[PDB]
């Protein structure tokens, strides 16, 4: 539970805020390269079922 | 009287370091305590118990 | 021994009574890991005796718990000693201090 | 209260081994039989005819009793269920490998001369095997290394 | 085309202290060598240890010995911690006599022309008695790794030692901006390496790098019992002629193959009575086997 | 018992010093299918030595 | 003996697609399956040779929240869909594209002018959409040759927007360290790795280029 409510926050100011991603694996690739924080908002394209 | 005892032994007064993993060396992101507990090992083992 | 204590652990060590304790001030004529040889001050010896205590220590020992029971010196060959002091530690014992 | 546990007997052993060995109905009411007559020494203590009889049917020839029987007598100890001591001591050394310094002479004194063993001859005894007394020494040796009581191991 | 890296200098701070530059290193290299040297620095490296020790009068561990001030469980404890360097083979003993009032340390020991011991202060125990002595045998072999004694009969009185191979005791590193010629994107690496003193800091460095290629050379060409008695040939029983010829009618070679057949089938058989059933299970029993048993898998490509 | 990061929701963490006592005869009878021991008591002892 | 090492022995390939692979090698010595996880993910996500969409313009937007009429998409939309883009530029470390459409219905990479270096992966990659017949579409692309992902914030004429730059082939890069044993030894490591690239290379080429560069790096100390 602490790990899922730390992993899914938001900062008001964190590294790689404001910029467009294509999907989660290049969410997934900014994170693990270091070049944006776990808590920067973002606009990311999702596609969902329903 | 703590902190002035950290002081004097050239340590952060909040007592908490940067820690680094062992398997990725990547840096944990939050200062961690760490410091000297003393432990004891109590007279059940897993010996006299299977 | 602790590192972080509260100043009782050289009471418990000495009351326990698993300690060696000098009963008479002098100096210490012989040391082994097994056995301590005290020489007794003038001033403190009966008349007509030769002033020497000797000290039989308790080696690996059964307890009442299957644990064992082995007690090391603390004190070097020559060196002054004092009534009261402490001359071999116990079990969890560490220079006359509970060391658990 | 403790009331006590149960023990196993040389006969406990040896029931168990007669459950699990692939034995008909026949073959399985021999054996019981059989392990009933076995002492606690190991030593088989009634003639296979009275076995034979026993068993209550007359389908039965002694052949197949004495079938069962040498089965039996290959079950945890070896030598177990023997008639007496030389046929023991032939089960036992059945079971050694080819490599051994003096497995023939040893069979060889036991199968066919073993009252002058017995009686402490050590002079007609050469006469009759045509040994030495350099052999001779050595098969007494490994003929005093067996076990001749193989049903004490379960006292 | 990535700037490679070499090795700079070499910083000997103490006798087991030392400090090694690698220099130049591309964006982000440096973590990346960094982080798996230091894993296979501490973890496999190969070093010398004490295995073995026989005292000349002592039975056990749990003992003492007259005149001398420490237990043989605490002179075991100061022997593993005794840093020996070999140069001509994998296993040497060595020898201790002492006698006299003094400490007994780690200079004592008899000389030998292949063997080096760097921390020759090295305090092993103390004589207290004026005529007591000590005389005692140890043994050193090459290893990498730990292992413990019960992990691995033995006269009474020779006693083990758990084993820690390793020469490292603990390594650092650090990436700073090196300033090369005519660019300012490169970095350099600095490891701190902290050892017994028993192992050449740049051999260290170069067995670690071996051991990465080693392990890394598989990625880079990435593509995709019967028991002896069942085998003897059925001629090894001694049946009868009939016996013999109904079982090789019925294509039985081998004790593996009669062994499976049960007693109905044997009996339905042409040929074969209740006699020569008989005859077969008793030859059979003599050898402690039995009809009707299953096997897995037979025959074992015959 | 200690916790088992690493397992899937349907197993658990066994001793094997435990699991050879429980499943001794399941041992037993394989030993003999297979042709490694020809007899209960050859399997009794392979056991015992643990091979 | 003591400079002798375990080496993989059991080499599994699972092809999930075309351009997704999961490869378990064993069995490792212990603690190894994490030290060759970690190095060749670094090296595949950081330092990987390629060629990506740095910049595009177009003529009737100026700025990144602009119009243009006729478009289904806004202009940021167009971007993430150029960002998307695989070439095999086989020439020069930088070329210039040209695309040009009129009519009703999606404008994808086919539609893009051939150039004789450049070989587009999917041609079924969707750039936009028009919606009216009278609607026209022009701009220009411009791809490089470079390593790894580049932002586009670290770089700040008229009407050029900025494009971040992804060179590396590699999509996704994940692996995982789990229990192996040798008849004698239990404590040996068992390494998976699961990996999928754009369709510029295959997962077991990329594999490979990121073993032969990290092999290479220590030519000056392998003995």
């Amino acid at each position: 539970v602490l790990g899922l409510y730390y992993m899914t926050r938001d900062c008001v100011n964190a590294k790689g805020e404001g910029m467009v991603l294509t999907g989660p694996k290049e969410a997934e690739r900014l994170y693990r390269s270091g070049l944006a924080s776990l808590h920067a908002r973002v606009k990311v394209r999702i596609t969902e079922y329903e | 009287e703590i902190k002035e005892l950290l002081k004097l032994g050239d340590l952060p007064t909040s007592g908490q370091i940067r820690l680094y993993d062992g398997r990725t060396g990547e840096q944990f992101e939050r200062p961690v305590t760490v410091g000297y507990m003393y432990m004891l090992k109590l007279n059940h083992l897993v010996d006299d118990k299977m | 021994k602790p590192l972080v204590g509260t100043g009782m652990e050289r009471a418990v060590a000495v009351d326990s009574g698993v300690t060696a304790v000098a009963k008479r001030g002098g100096v210490v004529q012989y040391v082994d890991a097994s056995r301590i040889v005290i020489k007794v001050n003038e001033d403190e010896m009966y008349p007509g005796e030769a002033g020497i205590d000797i000290y039989n220590l308790t080696k690996y020992t059964r307890s009442n718990q299957n644990t064992c029971i082995n007690q090391m010196p603390c004190v070097s060959l020559g060196e002054p000693v004092e009534r009261g002091d402490v001359l071999a530690d116990g079990p969890s014992t560490d220079l006359g201090e509970l060391a658990l | 209260v403790y009331q006590g546990e149960t023990t196993q007997t040389l006969q406990d052993y040896l029931m168990w081994q007669v459950e699990l060995t692939p034995f008909s109905d026949t073959d399985r009411a021999i054996a019981t039989s059989i392990v009933d007559a076995v002492d606690e020494t190991g030593y088989l203590t009634v003639p296979l005819e009275d076995i034979l009889e026993s068993i209550g049917d007359e389908e039965i020839d002694i052949d197949e009793v004495e079938a069962v029987l040498k089965r039996i007598q290959r079950f945890d100890p070896v030598g177990v269920a023997a008639k007496d001591l030389r046929d023991c001591l032939l089960i036992q050394l059945s079971q050694f490998d080819k490599t051994t310094p003096w497995l023939e002479e040893a069979r060889l004194i036991i199968s066919d001369h073993l009252d002058l063993l017995a009686n402490h001859d050590f002079r007609t005894l050469m006469r009759v095997t045509r040994l030495k007394e350099d052999v001779l020494k050595e098969a007494v040796n490994l003929i005093q290394s067996l076990d001749p009581r193989p049903g004490q191991s379960i006292q | 085309e990535f700037l490679k890296p070499r090795l700079v200098d070499i910083e000997q701070v103490s006798s087991t202290h030392a400090k090694v530059t690698l220099e130049p290193l591309e964006r982000g290299f440096g973590h990346t060598l960094g982080n798996a040297l230091r894993r296979i620095l501490l973890s496999s490296m190969p070093g010398c240890a004490v295995t073995e020790v026989e005292i000349d009068g002592v039975l056990h561990e749990y003992s003492t010995k007259e005149g001398v001030q420490e237990d043989i469980l605490e002179i075991l404890l100061n022997l593993k911690g005794l840093a020996v360097r070999v140069q001509g083979k994998d296993e040497v003993i060595l020898t201790l006599n002492k006698s006299g009032i003094g400490p007994v340390t780690a200079a004592d020991i008899t000389h030998d022309g292949d063997v080096e011991i760097v921390k020759p202060q090295h305090v092993i125990c103390h004589l207290t008695d004026e005529n007591a002595s000590i005389s005692m045998r140890i043994k050193v072999q090459r290893g990498r790794g730990y292992v413990p004694a019960s992990t691995r009969e033995r006269p009474i009185g020779r006693l083990l030692v758990d084993a820690c191979y390793s020469p490292v005791e603990r390594i650092a590193y650090n990436v700073e901006a090196a300033r090369v010629e005519q660019r300012t994107d490169l970095d350099k690496l600095v490891i701190e390496m902290e050892t017994n003193g028993t192992i050449d800091p740049e051999e260290a460095i170069r067995r670690a790098a071996t051991i990465l290629a080693e392990q890394l050379e598989a990625f880079v060409d990435l593509r995709d019992e019967f028991d002896p008695i069942l085998l003897r040939p059925v001629d090894d029983l001694e049946l009868t002629v009939r016996s013999a010829n109904c079982l090789k009618a019925e294509a039985i070679h081998y004790i593996g193959d009669l062994v499976q057949r049960t007693e109905v089938e044997l009996l339905k058989t042409p040929n074969l009575g209740k006699k020569s059933l008989t005859e077969i299970k008793d030859v059979l029993a003599s050898r402690g086997l039995s009809l009707g048993m299953r096997l897995e898998n037979w025959p074992p490509a015959s | 018992i200690t916790v088992g990061p690493y397992l899937r929701l349907h197993q658990c963490g066994l001793p094997k010093k435990m699991a050879l006592e429980l499943f001794k005869p399941f041992i037993y009878g394989k030993l003999e299918l297979r042709g490694l021991a020809t007899t209960i008591k050859a399997a009794k002892k392979m056991v015992e030595r643990e091979e």
